[PDB]
RNA sequence: ACCGGGAAGGGGCGUGCCCGCCCGUCGAACGGGGAGCCGGCGGAGACUCCGGCAGGCGCGGGCGGAGACGCGCCC
RNA sequence: GGGGGGCCCGGGGGCGGACCGCGCGUCCCCGGCCGCCCCUGAAAAGCCGGGGGGCCCGCGCGCCGUACCGACCGC
RNA sequence: GAAAAGGAGUGGCUCUGACGGGGUCAGAACUGGAACGGACGCGGGGAUCCCGACUGUUUACUAGAAACACAGCGU
């Protein structure tokens, strides 16, 4: 009935170095030669346990890539953001931008977690008991 | 044993990693005896002149022809 | 052009062992060399690998079955009767 | 029953003569996520991990999904092919009504 | 005389079973806390040929219930079992080929295999290829169950004895003639030193009670009584009748 | 001429680890050279197929980077087996809860 | 002398904690096994000596790719 | 299928170490298939990966066998 | 059964045709005591009767068989 690959959707990554990790769809690129792609930002490492007995422990690591949609499994879950305001093609061989773009997604994911926001997004999917 | 590009040859010399050098006339063969491998470089006689002048004074050179 | 008239695959035995045994083997050996249907593949690629052990060459699934055929007639009836007993357990 | 299926047969043929459609699982996923699928039709031996995924993708898109009552070989026969068809996706009903379902 | 062939087999040495390269002893899963109050889920890993045995075996992996990791079991495979299948063991398991249930919870008419004759013994009846037991009736007040063995005998067992649903795979094996002495040689090379067989009347009197004579012949009746002593108990032991005749029903 | 050679090993019993090949030496001589057995490369725990990217060398002789693949379950699962575990995990959570 | 599990059966460290069900440095100069090639010399030895060229095991001074894939340790 | 790629491959080439072509076979090893079994064709030391949690230059390599022979058993 | 039984040809030299550089296969003229698988290697055949179905095993050193075993059948 209706298309579902829309900005704001949360997908699970299926192939590559980040398989089994969650990400958001920044942008749903048009369709031409090579198939169908999307700009995708997602978490690479989550922070560890912090007992009361810590800046080096609790940081986040992000990745921003163009990904093939046949390598994504979408979900019901949702995540509002503003990351399109500075992610169009500065992530496309524009290496100078692409490093720093990741830095300002660490900060937001860092900010979100302290407020305890979007718990289902920042939790790890259990595999292969 | 292995071959080498000329620029790497002086750096091994520049760090005192060579033990003896041999010049061989045939195109000239320069053989340097390090701790791990023997290295061989082939140059024309025009080119070997300048390299040997650069030759580390702490690095024994010998010659050979027949 | 047809090469034998009756013996079929038991031509490998020559004149040995008598007529009643060769008659039994023609039926048994035809059955165990056959291709059966994957209950999962839905393709006709199941072959015996040992007595009781059957593998799809397309699914790669392995199955437990008869000695010389994929399904036996006692096991067909057992599966049919067991299924009706479970559904009857449902209220 | 008997009246029911002779309509399911009649519609399944109507699409393959006048109206678009695809056969296969990889063509069916790429269309459902893009909202082109008016219907999805599956076989009763469709692999169980794959069937779970097709239903999940269907509920997100609101694409109806039914289950044909025969093996993947019967579906091949039904739409007129010599090969097994696990998933059939109808894009345009053309002259079929699709009310049979 | 000397010691006869049946007297020499009890001592071991060359008559012990040929157990090298065998997969292990085949048993049901051990009854534990979780199975008594519920059901435990396992997955079929492989279907394997065992040396000297007609039916195949199955390797099934269960989770460790008293620690972390997995537990690996070796089952006799019911017909229809397949790799990647999910089986269940316990009081609340359902009626599907492959599941292990107490025989009191199984309805009458069902085919079962690998049945315990006393609770928790891990299974000893109807284990050979093609065999099964039937569940005949339940006696609730005495907590006993009636079953029919592959020989046709009837028997009473506890209602908490466990069973596997289905019949043993490999059926029909004996319907193919062994054609050659060589096919018999390969069959017994995987079991025991029991073949070929020399007849007693073909021997000298020192070797066997049937030996000797100017014609090959037994000489006396070959029905020997039940209380005959070792070395003497050859031929037909304690026979109710002999000969070939029909009319049995 | 005569090219026959003698045995190189401690005994002459030609087992599977005592196979040689033949080669001509710079002094015009026919020498024997042992032919090592080649070990298999690692195989997938779910499917039993060769894992891609690892050479058929015993891992003692391969650098740490040479012994690995860069993916979750890099040298254990064949890539397709990972994707099937990921889907089973995610979808069962969607069916054991919220219907 | 012959036969045998039903026994309060040992380790990591660093105190002090923590973990733990119960044999064999017996049995293969053909099975498994970390790594050797060429040239030369002697009356009798060489994959062992000498010269040359190597190999093995030890000891001391987070990134790229759309993807398949590419590029310190302890339980 | 077609177009473009990745990984394995006891092998070959070029440079190091340091005369030129063309053929039928033979032996040895390897490869992908196919056939066969009421027969389905060892184990362990050792070494490695995964998931989860906690965190260049020097020196050395001990013990035992190693000659020769169908010179062996049949007085 | 069957190489049933029975027949014919076969050297040397000069040539021709067929197969995609390579041997083979097919054919012809001429010629020699009326010879040709010229040494070497290499089934004699047929009509029947008795016994055991068959391959296999045995009295090392006077017995290899009709004796034992065997698949099958039955208690
Ligand atoms: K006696
Ligand atoms: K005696
Ligand atoms: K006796
Ligand atoms: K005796
Ligand atoms: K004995
Ligand atoms: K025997
Ligand atoms: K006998
Ligand atoms: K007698
Ligand atoms: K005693
Ligand atoms: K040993
Ligand atoms: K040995
Ligand atoms: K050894
Ligand atoms: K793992
Ligand atoms: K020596
Ligand atoms: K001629
Ligand atoms: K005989
Ligand atoms: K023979
Ligand atoms: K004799
Ligand atoms: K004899
Ligand atoms: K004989
Ligand atoms: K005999
Ligand atoms: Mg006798
Ligand atoms: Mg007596
Ligand atoms: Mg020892
Ligand atoms: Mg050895
Ligand atoms: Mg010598
Ligand atoms: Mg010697
Ligand atoms: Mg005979
Ligand atoms: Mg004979
Ligand atoms: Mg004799
Ligand atoms: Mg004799």
């Amino acid at each position: 009935s209706q298309p579902i690959i829309k900005p704001g959707l949360v997908c699970i990554v299926l192939q590559g170095r980040h398989a089994g990790k969650k990400a958001v769809i920044v942008e749903a690129l048009p369709h031409n030669e090579r198939g169908s792609y999307a700009i995708v930002a997602g978490i690479a490492a989550l922070p560890r346990r912090i007992t009361n007995s810590a800046v080096c422990r609790g940081r986040v690591r992000s990745f921003v890539k163009c990904m093939n949609v046949n390598h994504l499994m979408p979900t019901s879950c949702r995540l509002e953001n503003n990351y399109k305001d500075f992610i169009s093609t500065q992530t496309v061989a524009d290496v100078t931008k692409r490093r720093e773009i990741i830095e300002t997604v660490n900060k937001d994911f860092q900010r979100r977690i302290l407020e305890h926001r979007d718990t289902w997004f920042f939790t790890k999917l259990p595999i292969d008991a | 044993p292995n071959t080498i590009t000329e620029e790497n040859l002086m750096k091994m010399i520049a760090d005192g990693r060579g033990k003896k050098l041999v010049v061989k006339s045939c195109k000239v063969k320069l053989k340097l005896r390090t701790a791990k491998y023997l290295y061989t470089l082939t140059v024309p006689n025009a080119d070997d002149a300048k390299s040997i002048v650069k030759g580390c004074k702490d690095k024994v050179e010998v010659q050979y022809v027949n | 052009a047809k090469r034998t008239k009756k013996v079929g695959l038991t031509g490998k035995y020559g004149t040995r062992y008598g007529r009643a045994a060769r008659k039994q083997l023609l039926k048994i050996e035809t059955s165990q060399k056959a291709k059966y249907t994957c209950p999962f593949c839905a393709k006709d690629k199941v072959r015996r690998t040992a007595c009781g052990i059957w593998t799809c060459r397309s699914c790669s699934k392995t199955m437990a079955g008869g000695a010389y055929s994929l399904h036996t007639e006692p096991a067909n009836a057992a599966r049919a009767t067991i299924r009706r007993l479970r559904l009857a357990r449902e209220d | 029953t008997k009246k029911a299926q002779d309509s399911i047969s009649l519609t399944l043929t109507l699409v393959v003569k006048s109206g678009k459609y695809t056969l296969g699982t990889d063509q069916a996923i790429r269309n459902i996520r893009d909202g082109k699928a008016q219907l999805v039709f599956m076989a009763n031996n469709c692999p169980p991990l794959v069937k779970s995924q097709v239903d999940y993708l269907c509920h997100l898109s609101k694409t109806p999904v039914r289950v044909f009552a025969g093996s993947s070989r019967e579906l091949g026969i039904a739409v007129g092919r010599q090969f097994n068809v696990s998933i059939m996706t109808i894009l345009e009903a053309g002259d079929a009504d699709l009310t049979s379902i | 005389g000397r010691r006869i062939r049946v007297q020499r087999k009890g001592a071991g040495s060359v008559f012990r079973a040929h157990v090298a390269r065998r997969l292990g002893a085949a048993k049901l899963r051990a009854n534990d806390f979780a199975e008594r109050t519920g059901s435990v889920r396992g997955v079929v890993k492989a279907i394997l040929h065992d040396r000297g045995r007609g039916a195949p075996l199955a390797r099934v992996q269960f989770p460790n219930m008293r620690g972390e990791g997995r537990v690996n079991e070796l089952f006799i495979a019911p017909e229809g079992m397949y790799t990647g299948q999910e089986v269940f063991s316990g009081n609340k398991a359902t009626l599907h080929i492959g599941n292990i249930l107490p025989v009191g919870n199984i309805p009458e008419g069902t085919y079962v295999c690998n049945v315990e004759e006393k609770p928790m013994d891990r299974g000893c009846l109807a284990r050979a290829s093609g065999t099964y037991c039937l569940v005949v009736a339940h006696n609730m007040e005495t907590n006993k169950t009636r079953i029919r063995l592959p020989s046709g005998q009837k028997k009473l067992i506890s209602s908490k004895a466990r069973a596997m649903i289905g019949l043993v795979a490999g059926g029909g094996r004996t319907d193919k003639p062994l054609l050659k002495a060589g096919n018999a040689y390969h069959k017994y090379k995987a079991k025991r030193n029991c073949w070929p067989v020399v007849r007693g009347v073909a021997m000298n009197p020192v070797d066997h009670p049937h030996g000797g004579g100017n014609h090959q012949h037994i000489g006396v009746s070959s029905c020997v009584p039940r209380n005959a002593v070792p070395g003497q108990k050859v031929g037909l032991i304690a026979a109710r009748r002999t000969g070939c005749s029909g009319g049995k029903r | 001429a005569d090219c026959r050679v003698t045995c190189r090993f401690h005994s002459t019993y030609r087992t599977r680890s005592k196979i040689v090949r033949y080669k001509r030496t710079p002094g015009n001589r026919l020498t024997s050279l042992r032919v090592k057995k080649l070990p298999n490369a690692p195989h997938c725990a779910e499917t039993g197929k060769q894992i891609h990217g690892i050479p058929r060398v015993i891992p003692q002789h391969l650098t740490r980077q040479q012994r690995k693949v860069s993916r979750p379950y890099g040298g254990k699962l064949c890539g397709s087996a990972l994707r099937a575990h990921i889907l089973e995990s995610f979808l069962n959570e969607e069916n054991q809860a919220l219907r």
